[PDB]
């Protein structure tokens, strides 16, 4: 793979413009798949409540539903106040 | 109702300069005083005959690039979507094949004006 | 569709925006989303004919809810019996008609 | 072809929590916490019931609710509420990053005077469950019986009797 | 920097659509009420005005289904002042 | 909403005529067809406002899109035109009829 | 529209009576099919001048109206003079003399009778058909 | 063209059909109708000369014109009714303009004048696709609204499609042009039966195209674009006189051969329904198309014009044409009227 | 106010009408550039705002292609205005009066029908959601991006395929 490395090299010094193109778009590909933080931009989207948090009528059997705001059940955010 | 009212001002404004520059100066209106300029000959045909564009492909290229960048235009509330990956890979693609058909045209040589 | 590809892959290219009460952004429910959703549903599974004249009051409400002809008919003749009234000196508006109101909250 | 039927101007007298935005907002994390059950009820009357008529009785209760709230925060914290609210309404936006110093004054007074603990990041978004003596809507759409689909014609498959009948072909 | 920026303004962002949350309960008894109040002002003018007209149901619905219809903008502002249906349909996209 | 959707179906059914009835210029009627377009536009972009239908705001954005194929397509076939008889009257396209 | 009920009128009352309303509805059809062959002749065919493509339209229309009138009057006499309200010959006769005026203002014998028998034909078959339930278009039944 | 090119412009022209056959969305209808307009037009201008050029324009004109028509029926529906799909309930008029603008981009008369133009200013290999492929997606909307159509004007479309394909047909010495006509009066037969029974409009499509395909496919092998030209065959390619001549009749419809079946059903289904008059009118002048093929079997297999000196040479030159797609389709499309009832239902 | 937006549609109407009779396409593309605006207007005026914006802004790029083209392709040494030609002239202001018969009329007949001059500005927006944050034009185009992505597929092979097609149809 030499002769590739002395095409790269040449194209570096005399299309540097169209080299940092194709980098940049590669880059930009690669990073969400190696990130570790990639996981959070849809979980943040996810909490912020542009709509009522319509509540459910609890019929005895939701062991899983805070019955008030302040409960520990229910979705936590400290993951994001600590991110 | 304040938009409207300031560009009827800006309006209003350009339009009394027009006014004033009219009909302030002394005139003296004469056949070659009015005749079109070119450097001091005259035209030899008029200037409404067909004038050749070289960039033509450039320019209906430029249609379709434009209406690419409306397809982009809403991406500042899409990235907003619980859908991210969706959404990446959608304008991921949108942005390389929009780059495939500029690289195909450049290697065309449609870029190249004609002679 | 003439060729059924989407129904027997099981895909939705473009099945699940086709009407008003279909998936909005946010859940916002677009204008007349019940009665649409009560027209659909009366003539789910009794085919286009049955449906025309068995859903017709469903057709019917959801027509008036979208364009909503009888709605500006009869607020057109509120007003124009109020204009006659007026204009005789039978009628007078009482303040909250007339700009003077007590607003809430 | 029937006549709406509207609750009468008496039937919709309430008294008015009337104080204005920046009032509301300064007060909203505190008000979430301390009125939520009530608030939560006429939220589930309305989205149960799709009617803002049916809802009135659970109406009046939020409104009396928010005035018991906001006559404690009168009683008690009045200066450091009111310091509050006036810096939050400079603010085009009503921003509550702009006024952290007040705010944390009127959130130790409500703490000390009435044991009031403000609700963390993402605790009034949840969603909760309410208990209710309301019974549940059965068809809150008023909706019509469904008219019945076609019968369906049941048996096992046999041949074309006397195959295809086309004109003259045979088979 | 603008990520840590960025993911400030998202937890502000969150604490002021609570405010709204917490704070959306009230609005909305008020605007049902005041809605209510309204439709109930129009019967009443409605009552008066097609008094002599035949024929004339007062507070007859368009519709069949008897289920809870809102009002439209016209149905609400159309006996009140010009300035008030003309708040209603350009208050917010003429407010700058 | 009634009297403004009238008066843009009147718009498009001008824009039509426009186009139904040539005069000497192609691209006098490539303009026409981009006033069909244009008032279809609008038609597609207030109705669905008026019934509030975010998840059909695309399609309005999706019409522009095709109609600057259409156009462009258009306007390459008029410099063809221009190119065979140096103007783009439609008078000259007329060697099919034998 | 009211337009249509004009000419259903034609059928409103038997054959062989009210002939001058009968010639003035079969006039106005002739017009009318006359228009729109001139509006396809000009637009198709343009003349060498307005005036000409105006004095084309008036040739066409007139030449079609004096068809239905001959082929409306000549239907109705016939009927009253014979006393046969529902024979489908009387329509031959209309037509065969409504062939006979097209060739007679277009100066040709042989468009006079082929004229003659194609028309007959067509509005006698026509009469048989308004006797016998025959539908023109049809809405799908199976 | 170079292979880039070619795979995605051939790939558009097959996509817009497929999007429009499989689209619930009336919007991605549309869109289909569009891919194919857009992806047609550089294979029609390709040989780029006056007529080509002429023929590109025209086609673009009317296909943008009656493709804004059709937007604006779905746009008007999609007002009257909040959808995206024709209904019952859906208003007379938006259907009328519908099929109008759907029979003027089919070619139908008396939106017809285009088509005998456009194809006679193409290759024949594109000639085949206007006349066939192109067809598909049209008629496929048509056929989703079949309940809702007017009779009324489809038969008058009908009606009006047969007698001037056929009038049109007797007039020409250009083989491009015969096959317009030809393609114009087959188009009166296909619509005719739509609106009682789309079954057998995709019966007439069918047979239509397996006719068409290897008549142009004929063509193709002596590139012969006139009477004069083909009346050569006998000297040229005498091996094809015996499928050309039973095409040909297949095509007009003669028994015993395929083509049939398309008249002879859609006049028994046309019957049921008590559409007498016009099945009789239909059948009297679909005679005229045979008159006309007839004359070119007459000048290509029972005659033999005058040849010339230099066609001495064509006979000493092998050929590598016709592919054997021609065989099978040349006789499916005259030797299957025995196998009638497998073909209706 | 209450006039506002029949006054738009109006001019817009009045737009189409000097399209549709064709002067040289310089002041074509003039007219369509007005109507552009004036469409914009409108569909702000029904709470749009990210598609108004879109459709002036494509168009002022359209009409300015159009204009080179015409300068090169579409001149004559006389281009028409719509003043020049008395003919074309008298159908401009034979159809302004015709827009005012029609309206006139179609007000008598029906009252409320398609015009009701005397509802006007009763009728633009129907319903609001008062206390909403998430209902700009601009969240519904991008769904594109999430639940319409067979609307940007088709968008964008188009566009691609564009490409193509215009260099096909171009080159000698
Ligand atoms: C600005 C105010 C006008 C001032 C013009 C002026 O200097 O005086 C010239 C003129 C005095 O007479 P003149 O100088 O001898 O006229 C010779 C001009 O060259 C002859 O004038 P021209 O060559 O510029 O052509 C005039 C022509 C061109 O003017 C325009 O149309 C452009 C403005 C239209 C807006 O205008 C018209 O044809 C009539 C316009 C009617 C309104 C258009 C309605 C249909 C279009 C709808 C879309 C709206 C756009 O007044
Ligand atoms: C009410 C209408 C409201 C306005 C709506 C306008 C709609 C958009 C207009 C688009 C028109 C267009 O571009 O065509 C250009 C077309 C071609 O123009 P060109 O290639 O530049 O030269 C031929 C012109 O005659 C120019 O060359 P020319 O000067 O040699 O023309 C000679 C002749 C032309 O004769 C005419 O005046 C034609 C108009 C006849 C009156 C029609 C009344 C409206 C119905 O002028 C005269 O001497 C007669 C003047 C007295 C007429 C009254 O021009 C025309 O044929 C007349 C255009 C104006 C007519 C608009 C009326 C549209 C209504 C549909 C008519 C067709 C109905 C057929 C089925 C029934
Ligand atoms: C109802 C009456 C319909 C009459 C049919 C049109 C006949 C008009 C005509 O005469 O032909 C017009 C045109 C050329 O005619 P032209 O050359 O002027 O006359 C001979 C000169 N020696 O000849 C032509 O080119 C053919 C005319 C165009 C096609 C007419 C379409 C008839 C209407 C069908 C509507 C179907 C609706 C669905
Ligand atoms: C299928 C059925 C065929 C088999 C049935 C055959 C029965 C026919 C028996 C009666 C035929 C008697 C004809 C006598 C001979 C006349 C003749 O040969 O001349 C025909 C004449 C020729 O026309 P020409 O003189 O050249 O003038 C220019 C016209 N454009 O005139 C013409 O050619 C033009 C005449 C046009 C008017 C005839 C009506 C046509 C419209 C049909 C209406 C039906 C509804
Ligand atoms: C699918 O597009 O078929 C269309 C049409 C059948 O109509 P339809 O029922 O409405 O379509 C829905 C499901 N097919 O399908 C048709 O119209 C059938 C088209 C037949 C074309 C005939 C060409 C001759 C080919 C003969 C060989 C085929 C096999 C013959 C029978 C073999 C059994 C021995
Ligand atoms: C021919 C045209 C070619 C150009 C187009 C190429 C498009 C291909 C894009 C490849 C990159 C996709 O990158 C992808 O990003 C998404 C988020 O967006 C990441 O997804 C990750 O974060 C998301 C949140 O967004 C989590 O919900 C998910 O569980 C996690 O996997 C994937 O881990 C990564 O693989
Ligand atoms: C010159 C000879 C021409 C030969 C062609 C055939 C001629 C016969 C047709 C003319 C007969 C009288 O004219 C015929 O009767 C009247 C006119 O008022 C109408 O009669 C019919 O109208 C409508 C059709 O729209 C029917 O629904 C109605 O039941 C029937 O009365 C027809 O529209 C017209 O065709
Ligand atoms: C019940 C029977 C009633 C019989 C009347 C109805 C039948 C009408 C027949 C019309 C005949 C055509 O009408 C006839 O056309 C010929 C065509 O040569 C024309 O005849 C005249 O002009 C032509 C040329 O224009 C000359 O060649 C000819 O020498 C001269 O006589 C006349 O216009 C008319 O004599
Ligand atoms: C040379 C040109 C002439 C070609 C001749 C064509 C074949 C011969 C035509 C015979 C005419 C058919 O005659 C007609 O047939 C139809 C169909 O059964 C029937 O007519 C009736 O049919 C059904 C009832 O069955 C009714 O709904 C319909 O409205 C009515 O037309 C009558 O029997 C007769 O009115
Ligand atoms: C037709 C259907 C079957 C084929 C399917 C489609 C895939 C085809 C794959 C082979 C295509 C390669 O085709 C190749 O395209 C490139 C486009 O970059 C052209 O090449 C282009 O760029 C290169 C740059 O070095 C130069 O040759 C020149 O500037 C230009 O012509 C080549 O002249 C052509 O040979
Ligand atoms: C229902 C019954 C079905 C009937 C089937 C019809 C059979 C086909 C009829 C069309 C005949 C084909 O036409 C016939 O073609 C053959 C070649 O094949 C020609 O054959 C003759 O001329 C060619 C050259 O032209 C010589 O090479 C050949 O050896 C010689 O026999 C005939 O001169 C021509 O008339
Ligand atoms: C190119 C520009 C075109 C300009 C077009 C014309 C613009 C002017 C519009 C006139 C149309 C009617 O305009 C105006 O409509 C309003 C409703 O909003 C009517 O409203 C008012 O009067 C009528 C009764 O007369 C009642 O509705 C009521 O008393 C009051 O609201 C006005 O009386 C009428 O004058
Ligand atoms: C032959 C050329 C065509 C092949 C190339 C195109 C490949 C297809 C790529 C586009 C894929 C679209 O894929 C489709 O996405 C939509 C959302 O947009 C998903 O839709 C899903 O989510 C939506 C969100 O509102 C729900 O309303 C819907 O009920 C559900 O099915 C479909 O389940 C999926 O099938």
């Amino acid at each position: 793979a030499g002769r590739i490395s002395a095409f790269l090299k040449n194209a570096w010094a005399k299309e540097p413009v169209l080299v940092v193109s194709f980098s940049v778009w590669g880059l930009a590909i690669i990073m969400p798949m190696i990130s570790p933080y990639t996981k959070y931009a849809s979980m943040i989207n996810k909490a912020t409540p542009y709509n009522y948090p319509v509540p459910v009528r609890d019929d005895g059997n939701m062991p899983d539903v805070p019955s008030h705001p302040q409960d520990p059940l229910g979705p936590s955010l400290d993951w994001l106040k600590n991110l | 109702m304040n938009l409207y009212t300031v560009i009827f001002i800006n309006i209003l404004l350009s339009l009394t300069l027009i006014l004033v520059a009219f009909w302030l100066p002394q005139m003296n209106l004469y056949s070659e005083k009015a005749n079109p300029y070119e450097c001091g000959f005259d035209p030899t045909s008029s200037a409404r005959l067909p004038f050749s564009m070289k960039f033509f492909l450039v320019a209906i290229t430029f249609l379709l690039f434009d209406l690419e960048i409306a397809l982009l235009l809403p991406l500042p509330w899409a990235i907003q979507t619980i859908k991210t990956s969706t959404m990446m890979i959608m304008a991921f693609i949108l942005v390389t094949i929009l780059s495939l058909g500029l690289a195909y045209e450049w290697t065309q040589k449609g870029l190249e004006w004609t002679e | 569709p003439f060729l059924d590809i989407q129904k027997k892959l099981g895909i939705s290219l473009d099945r699940h925006f086709m009407f008003l009460s279909a998936e909005q952004p946010y859940k916002n429910a677009a204008r007349c989303h019940a009665f649409e959703k009560e027209w659909i549903e009366c003539a789910h599974g009794i085919g286009g004919t049955r449906a025309k004249k068995e859903c017709k009051i469903e057709f019917d409400d959801f027509e008036e809810c979208l364009l909503r002809y009888k709605t500006m008919r009869r607020m057109h003749d509120i007003k124009k019996q109020r204009e006659k009234l007026m204009k005789e000196g039978k009628y007078t508006p009482p303040p909250h008609h007339s700009g003077r109101e007590e607003p809430r909250p | 072809p029937g006549i709406v039927e509207l609750p009468t101007l008496e039937e919709l007298k309430v008294e008015e929590v009337k104080v204005s935005s920046a009032v509301l907002k300064a007060a909203a994390h505190h008000y979430g916490a301390q009125c939520d059950k009530t608030n939560k009820e006429f939220m589930l009357c309305r989205w149960e019931e799709k009617d803002p008529r049916r809802c009135l009785k659970e109406g009046k209760l939020v409104n009396g609710c928010a005035l018991n709230f906001f006559r404690q925060i009168k009683s008690h914290c009045a200066e450091p509420f009111t310091e509050y609210w006036t810096c939050l309404d400079y603010s085009n936006m009503q921003l509550f990053r702009h006024c952290r110093q007040q705010q944390a004054k009127f959130d130790q007074c409500v703490l000390d005077k009435l044991g009031w603990v403000r609700p963390d990041l993402g605790q009034l978004s949840k969603v909760t469950k309410v208990k209710t003596d309301r019974p549940l809507p059965e068809n809150p759409y008023h909706s019509r019986a469904r008219p019945e689909p076609n019968p369906v014609i049941e048996g096992d498959l046999k041949p074309a009797k006397h195959g295809t009948r086309f004109f003259f072909w045979t088979v | 920097r603008m990520m840590r920026w960025n993911q400030e303004r998202r937890r502000l962002l969150i604490e002021d659509l609570e405010a709204r949350i917490a704070l959306m309960p009230l609005f909305q008894a008020e605007k049902d009420r005041r809605t209510l109040q309204i439709l109930r002002e129009n019967l009443e003018e409605e009552a008066i005005i097609m008094k002599d007209v035949p024929n004339w149901k007062v507070g007859e619905s368009v519709f069949h289904t008897t289920r809870w219809v809102p009002p439209l903008i016209g149905e609400m502002y159309g006996l009140r002042t010009k300035e008030e249906m003309s708040n209603a349909n350009f208050g917010f996209t003429w407010y700058t | 909403m009634p009297s403004t959707f009238f008066n843009l179906t009147m718009a498009f059914s001008l824009s039509l005529l426009g186009t139904l009835m040539f005069r000497s210029h192609l691209m006098s009627t490539l303009l026409c067809l981009e006033g069909m377009v244009l008032s279809l536009f609008i038609m597609t972009s207030v109705t669905s406002l008026n019934s509030n239908s975010m998840s059909s705001m695309p399609i309005p954005i999706t019409i522009l899109v095709f109609a600057a194929c259409e156009a462009a397509v258009g306007l390459a076939l008029l410099v063809k035109v221009s190119n065979t008889y140096g103007t783009d009257y439609v008078q000259n396209l007329n060697l099919l009829q034998c | 529209a009211m337009v249509k009920r004009f000419f259903e009128s034609y059928h409103e009352v038997p054959d062989g009576t009210q002939c001058h309303r009968k010639t003035y509805i079969t006039t106005a059809l002739g017009g009318i099919c006359g228009i729109i062959g001139s509006a396809y002749s000009v637009s198709l065919n343009p003349a060498d001048s307005t005036l000409e493509a105006v004095a084309r339209v008036g040739r066409y229309t007139f030449t079609a109206a004096a068809i239905g009138a001959m082929f409306g009057l000549t239907t109705c006499v016939s009927a009253q003079v014979r006393e046969k309200p529902d024979d489908p010959l009387n329509y031959f006769i209309g037509g065969c003399a409504g062939g006979l005026t097209l060739g007679a203002r277009t100066h040709s014998y042989g468009t006079a009778a082929m004229g003659c028998v194609y028309m007959g034909t067509a509005a006698a078959l026509f009469k048989i058909g308004k006797l016998e339930g025959w539908e023109l278009f049809p809405t799908p039944k199976v | 063209m170079n292979p880039i090119t070619l795979a995605i412009i051939y790939f558009t022209i097959f996509l817009g059909p497929v999007i429009t056959m499989s689209s619930t969305n009336l919007m991605l209808m549309w869109v289909g109708l569009e891919f194919s307009l857009l992806a047609i037009i550089p294979m029609l201008i390709n040989k780029k000369n006056p007529r080509s050029t002429e023929a590109a324009t025209k086609y673009f004109v009317t296909q943008a014109t009656a493709s804004m028509i059709i937007l604006l029926a779905i746009v008007l529906n999609y007002k009257q009714l909040g959808t995206w799909m024709f209904q019952q309930q859906t208003n007379g008029l938006i259907l009328n303009m519908t099929l109008m603008a759907l029979s003027m981009k089919l070619g139908l008369a008396p939106f017809h004048f285009w088509l005998p133009e456009v194809t006679q200013g193409i290759p024949l290999h594109m000639g085949l696709i206007l006349l066939t492929w192109q067809k598909i997606a049209p008629l496929s909307i048509l056929i989703q609204i079949y309940p809702l159509l007017n009779s009324t004007i489809i038969l008058m479309l009908a009606i009006t499609s047969i007698f001037m394909g056929a009038w049109g047909g007797l007039n020409q010495t250009q083989m491009r042009k015969i096959m317009a006509y030809s393609s114009i009066a087959h188009m009166g037969w296909m619509l005719a039966i739509l609106p009682y029974n789309p079954s057998l409009t995709l019966l007439n499509l069918m047979i239509y195209i397996i006719l068409t395909a290897p008549m142009f496919m004929a063509l193709m092998l002596n590139n012969s674009m006139t009477i004069n030209s083909i009346s050569l065959l006998w000297n040229k390619t005498p091996a094809m006189l015996t499928m050309i001549s039973l095409m040909l009749l297949s095509l007009g419809g003669l028994p015993p051969l395929t083509g049939f079946l398309p008249k002879w059903i859609i006049i028994t289904e046309l019957m049921k329904n008590n559409c007498l008059i016009m099945a009789t009118l239909m059948a009297m002048m679909a005679l005229l198309n045979l008159f006309f093929y007839t004359r070119l079997i007459y000048s290509t297999s029972l005659t033999m014009f005058p040849t010339n000196n230099n066609s001495k040479m064509m006979t000493h030159q092998t050929k590598t044409k016709p592919n054997l797609m021609f065989s099978t389709l040349a006789i499916m499309s005259t030797m299957t009227l025995p196998l009638a009832p497998q073909l209706i239902t | 106010m209450n006039n506002y937006i029949f006054v738009l549609s109006s001019l817009f109407l009045v737009g189409c009408l000097g399209l549709a009779l064709k002067p040289s396409p310089i002041y074509g593309g003039l007219g369509l550039i007005v109507s552009g605006f004036v469409g914009c207007l409108m569909v702000l005026g029904f709470g749009g705002s990210f598609l108004g914006l879109m459709v002036f802004l494509i168009y002022l790029g359209g009409m300015l292609v159009v204009f080179g083209y015409t300068t090169a392709m579409a001149t004559e040494e006389y281009p028409e205005t719509w003043g020049s030609n008395w003919l074309i002239l008298g159908f401009l202001v034979l159809g302004v009066i015709m827009e005012v018969f029609l309206i006139c009329v179609l007000n008598y007949y029906d009252e409320v029908g398609v015009i009701n001059l005397d509802g006007l500005g009763d009728w633009l927006m129907y319903e609001v959601d008062d206390v909403g944050v998430m209902l700009e034009g601009g969240i519904g185009v991008a769904a594109m991006y999430s639940c319409a992505t067979w609307m940007m597929v088709v968008a964008g092979w188009s566009l691609f395929a564009g490409i193509f097609i215009i260099i096909e149809i171009t080159r000698d």
